[PDB]
């Protein structure tokens, strides 16, 4: 999920 | 009523005073001078002077002027408002030059002396001034990147509140950076802080609105805490970006059911909606409690009043939290 | 109950008992404690909630929080620190941050949003306190479930909690505050009685008074956030300037009013009393119901004619603070809409007031006959420019917002008032061209049936125009619609 | 909200007549407070109306006392928070032969130093101070209230003063001073009661005074009405 | 719209079917605390009733048609609106603007400038 990656 | 030589310095006084209602600054300060002279014992003309050069633009000679006038109302026992103004004048000057660094401390002294709610202003421009000031010179975007990209290694690795702390080091250094807030926003959801997670995913999206992910983490935030309805819109505004997206398609159809499952209980639905300061105003708003009365007791009361949006929204901001359930 | 004990230097002995008159104790065959002592209790099936591991924690977070000694719970294990951390009011004030206060005011409160300010003092000598007050940064609301949970202010004596309703700790009219009181000297024999007839109690009440109202003068001082304060809170603020009768002067300082000379801005008394014009010594005001309709008033004509400023009153609330706000810094403060007004009036133009009311002396007469069931008396203005005439409030009285306040409140309450009706004058405008007319038909004749309806339909205009209700709406709009055929024709840097 | 009526007399050396006319309205605004204390509803209305048609008086002059107390230092008398009558009226003997004994009672608050609640504690103690020699019909209740009343007062001054020997001689000083509006009473009434028998006087009264000095007099005057007293000399 | 039920009023005001009452909505503008957009619902909830037969109706009618814009008309017709809301019950939301157009009124009819 989004909550677990870096942009 | 006065020795000679006070009334011949009050007398030069006056005659200073009208010379600079007039803007005439060398004549008042020749009358000022003789007032000093005549009557060295007071401060007013040494900071009348003064009042001359700082409105010359002629700040070291004006400084001059407040810093004898201080000492010598220190050593005469003048009113501690009388030192204070010298000192506040000194903290013009340097608020003049944008020295702000140094008029707070002269404003600090001044407000020593006597608390003057002028003081008390200027200083805080001051300090508004020189903390913006302060900001900007610690901002450096590649010092940023190297804070984020340790906090990346920290998140990376399930350390939310290091990333988190290297991610607050790299905002100070960056606050543009759309991205740092989203990283940041990830370590409160994981964290279990939703609150905060929507906080930084909502700066992320006005600095980037097409930042789909910026909406994914904050809708997933609202989803956590069963705010069904507000995360559904906001994965939805992620799937206007891109309606092919994973947790935005997905999240969406998950609150599109749940939003109404949980309801159970009405004590959920006060406790929760009525954390909401919108259906506070509509609840405790005599108007609508009239309307809402008409409403449970006549079908057609709400056929009617629902035609005004001014009602019907209200309406269906109650309807939509939960509160007004339509069978 | 079992109790294991190893003193140290001595055995590990098991006592047990089911009370009762009677107890044993046996050698502890099991595994030896170093040292120490470890109670394990057999609960009863009704209570065994309290073997959760939600209930122990909050039992403990709300009753042992402030023991010295760690303490953890085990569960399956995982074992978790119950209390942590120091109570945040134990903590020295300087080194606590906001975010600190902000957790622990959230979860004081169960508000999810953050808290607007926090006064955090302490005091000793001959009394012994530590506390915590949180000023919300939304008014409480309406629901129920929140009103019947005040006062919330959390008591400790010697931290030990004692109650989340402390009643008597802070007057009503700063019910709002939420907090942490934490005191040593007052005794733990706790009973609402020995509160109330405590008079440590009564000291700590009136300093946590006067804590709260510096932390509202530290607000005053930030216009931007005062204000939402304000717009939160400001109906406290004016339930305690009336109340208050010690606290009344600090209390004043916190009001904010629009004004005639704010534009959109709210002002203190103290920024009137800067703008006052020389000799003024009052402090002038009007009540209603809009910003509009005083702004419009024909009560204010004359005073802006003159460039004096005249404070906006619009919410009900002010027709309590009126009443006890005699005087600010010395100045005396005047309704507008009330007998006697007088103003910072030129001599040239008092005795010219004074040729004014005897050339209307006969009018005012004439009129007083017209309406004596209906005015107290009628006098010639120094408040009007363009309007007419007006109507006055006597000194005692209630002015039409007070009355249209006590009639709303009749109707709320299904009744009628058997209360005396406010007395009313109502005042000519010597200027007037109505007037001057009036003037000359009244003296040429005194029954005349034309001064006898003008006079009637002049006075219940005043009427409206002050804001009072009309005894029969239906005979005014006859007198209009007679009006109305007749008309169609139907019928530098600072110096010292 | 609060706050449900008003009251004012219209005159100053008048007052030898508008007095009466403030004293009819200000006993029905004691009767309106008396009810409004818990359990004189409960009290016969014969005995309600009989302790306001004897307390008025005291009433009158212990309100004009706080009044004057906190607006003149106690040199004048305040009928209405509007109104004050000053010393060019004041001596006046159609004003003085009464308004000298209402003088007493302010000039004793003022020396005393009364707060308000130990006032209030008063005047509600004022109110059922004159009853008949022969009892009330429903006295029972009025004794268990008007002992409700002097604890009262005894609490206002314990939690005010401070120390032990200053709450005995607060209590006790303005305990004096109620059972000394008898005094005052006695007087003032003698006036009202003259005034309102001998037309020479040309006074006039209110429909609720003259009902209640008719009733008052042929007992007050008599010794057919009880003065209490909470404190002995 | 026009009346079945007056005779002598030229007009009066009708609380519509869902509206308040002059008793309801006086508690209301008294006392709420209010952002007045549910309230200015609320309070415009009303209908105007024309009497056909009274003798200003018609003078007005014929000025309306004469002329849509005539001052007058504009004049007459606020005029006759506020009055009824007093007679119905009602107060005004400016009562100095009502008294204005009457003291228009009568220095009309005294001959006044």
């Amino acid at each position: 999920p989004t909550i677990e990656e870096v942009d | 009523d006065l020795p000679e030589n006070k009334k011949q310095a009050l007398k030069e006084k006056e005659l200073g005073n009208d010379a600079y209602k007039k803007k005439d600054f060398d004549t008042a300060l020749k009358h000022y001078d003789k007032a000093k002279e005549l009557d060295p014992t007071n401060m007013t003309y040494i900071t009348n002077q003064a009042a001359v050069y700082f409105e010359k633009g002629d700040y070291n000679k004006c400084r001059e002027l407040c810093e004898k006038a201080i000492e010598v109302g220190r050593e005469n026992r003048e009113d501690y408002r009388q030192i204070a103004k010298a000192y506040a004048r000194i903290g013009n000057s340097y608020f003049k030059e944008e020295k702000y660094k140094d008029a707070i401390h002269f404003y600090n002294k001044s407000l020593a002396e006597h608390r003057t709610p002028d003081v008390l202003k200027k200083c805080q421009q001051a300090e508004k001034i020189l903390k913006e000031q302060e900001r900007l010179a610690y901002i450096n975007p590649d010092l940023a990147l190297e804070e984020k990209n340790k906090g990346n290694e920290c998140f990376q690795k399930g350390d939310y509140p290091q990333a988190m702390k290297h991610y607050t080091e790299a905002i100070k250094r960056n606050p543009k950076d759309a991205k740092l807030y989203s990283n940041r926003a990830a370590c409160y959801t994981k964290l279990l802080e939703f609150q905060l997670a929507l906080k930084d995913c909502e700066e992320c999206i006005q600095l980037e609105p097409t930042f789909i992910k910026g909406y994914t983490r904050k809708a997933a935030a609202l989803e956590a805490m069963k705010d069904y309805t507000k995360a559904m819109d906001v994965y939805q505004k992620a799937l206007d970006l891109d309606s092919s997206c994973k947790e935005a398609a997905d999240g969406y159809q998950r609150c599109m059911m749940a939003q109404y499952n949980r309801h159970d209980s009405p004590e959920d639905v006060k406790r929760r909606a009525m954390a909401d300061p919108e259906v506070q105003q509509i609840m405790s708003d005599p108007a609508m409690r009239l309307i809402l009365e008409q409403m449970q007791k006549d079908p057609q009361a709400l056929s009617e009043h629902l035609k005004n949006p001014v009602i019907a929204q209200k309406i269906q901001k109650l309807m939509d939290v939960g509160l007004i359930a339509i069978r | 109950v079992t109790v294991i004990t190893k003193h140290n230097d001595d055995e590990q002995y098991a006592w047990e008992s089911s009370a009762g008159g009677s107890f044993t104790v046996r050698t502890d065959t099991g595994e030896p404690m170093g040292r120490g002592t470890k109670v394990i209790l057999h609960l009863k099936e009704d209570q065994t909630e309290y073997l959760e591991e939600r209930r122990i924690k909050e039992i403990v977070k709300k009753h042992s929080q402030f023991i010295g000694y760690p303490i953890t719970l085990f569960v399956e294990i995982d074992q978790e620190e119950l209390n942590k951390t120091k109570p945040i009011w134990t903590r020295n004030p300087d080194d606590i941050t906001n975010e600190e206060y902000g957790e622990f005011y959230k979860s004081l409160t169960n508000d999810w949003e953050d808290h607007l300010a926090v006064k955090h003092f302490s005091v000793e000598g001959q009394l012994e306190f530590r506390a915590l007050l949180f000023v919300p940064r939304r008014a409480p609301f309406d629901l129920f479930e929140n009103r019947k949970k005040k006062n919330n202010i959390k008591l400790y004596v010697r931290r030990v909690f004692i109650m989340d309703n402390c009643e008597e700790l802070i007057p009503e009219y700063l019910n709002f505050i939420r907090g942490v009181v934490d005191s040593e000297d007052l005794p733990l024999n706790i009973s609402r009685e020995m509160l109330q007839q405590s008079k440590i109690l009564k000291v700590i009440r009136k300093n946590l008074v006067k804590k709260c109202l510096e932390l509202f003068t530290e607000l005053a001082e930030d216009k931007e956030n005062y204000k939402k304060f304000y717009e939160q809170f400001s109906k406290n603020i004016k339930l305690g300037i009336h109340e208050d009768s010690q606290n009344r002067k600090k209390l004043s300082e916190l009001l904010r009013y629009y004004t005639s000379a704010s534009g959109d801005e709210m002002v203190s008394l103290k920024d009137y009393c800067t703008r006052m014009k020389e000799n003024q010594k009052h402090i002038y005001y009007i009540t209603g119901e809009t910003k509009d309709q005083v702004a419009n008033s024909a009560f204010v004509e004359r005073l802006r004619k003159h460039g004096l400023e005249v404070i906006y009153m619009i919410e009900p609330i002010d027709e309590y603070c009126v009443q006890q706000l005699k005087e600010f810094e010395g100045k005396t403060l005047v309704s507008v809409t009330k007998e006697g007004l007088e103003l910072p009036e030129d001599e040239e133009e008092k005795k010219k007031q004074e040729e004014k009311k005897t050339k209307f002396e006969n009018l005012c007469k004439i009129m007083k006959d017209i309406l004596e069931k209906k005015v107290e008396k009628v006098v010639v203005s120094n408040r009007l420019v363009t309007s007419p005439c007006c109507i006055v409030t006597s000194t005692y009285g209630w002015t039409a917002n007070m009355e249209r306040i006590m009639k709303a409140q009749a109707l709320r309450d299904n009744s009628t008032m058997g209360y005396m009706a406010a007395k009313k004058h109502l005042e000519i405008n010597p200027d007037h061209s109505i007037i001057e007319t009036l003037r000359q038909k009244a003296e040429a004749d005194k029954n005349d049936k034309s001064v006898k309806d003008l006079v009637i339909l002049l006075y219940e205009t005043a009427l409206l125009s002050s804001g009072f209700s009309l005894e029969d709406p239906q005979t005014h709009a006859n007198r209009i619609y007679r009006m109305i055929k007749l008309g169609l024709g139907i019928d530098m840097e600072e110096v010292d | 909200y609060a706050g449900y009526d008003s009251s004012v007399p219209d005159s100053t050396w008048r007052i030898m007549t508008t007095l009466n006319m403030l004293g009819g309205r200000q006993v029905i605004a004691a009767v309106k407070w008396a009810k409004a204390i818990p359990g004189f509803r409960n009290l016969h209305l014969d005995d309600q109306m009989t302790l306001l048609q004897y307390s008025w008086m005291s009433l009158m002059a212990f309100a004009l006392g706080w009044r004057s107390y906190r607006q003149s230092s106690a040199n004048l008398l305040c009928f209405a928070p509007d109104l004050i009558i000053n010393e060019q009226r004041m001596t006046l003997p159609c004003m003085y032969d009464q308004c000298k004994h209402m003088l007493y009672v302010s000039s004793e608050l003022h020396r005393l130093q009364v707060s308000y609640e130990e006032y209030l504690c008063m005047k509600t103690l004022l109110l059922l101070s004159s009853v008949p020699k022969d009892g009330l019909k429903s006295q029972e209740l009025f004794d268990e209230i008007r002992m409700t009343y002097i604890k009262e007062l005894g609490k206002a001054i314990v939690k005010r003063e401070g120390n032990s020997s200053q709450n005995w001689q607060r209590f006790y000083q303005l305990t004096k001073l109620l059972d000394s509006m008898h005094e005052v009473v006695e007087n003032l009434l003698n006036y009202c009661f003259q005034t309102f028998l001998d037309k020479t006087m040309s006074i006039e009264f209110p429909e609720m005074l003259a009902e209640i000095i008719t009733n008052q007099i042929p007992k007050y005057s008599n010794g057919n009405i009880k003065k209490l007293l909470f404190h002995q000399k």
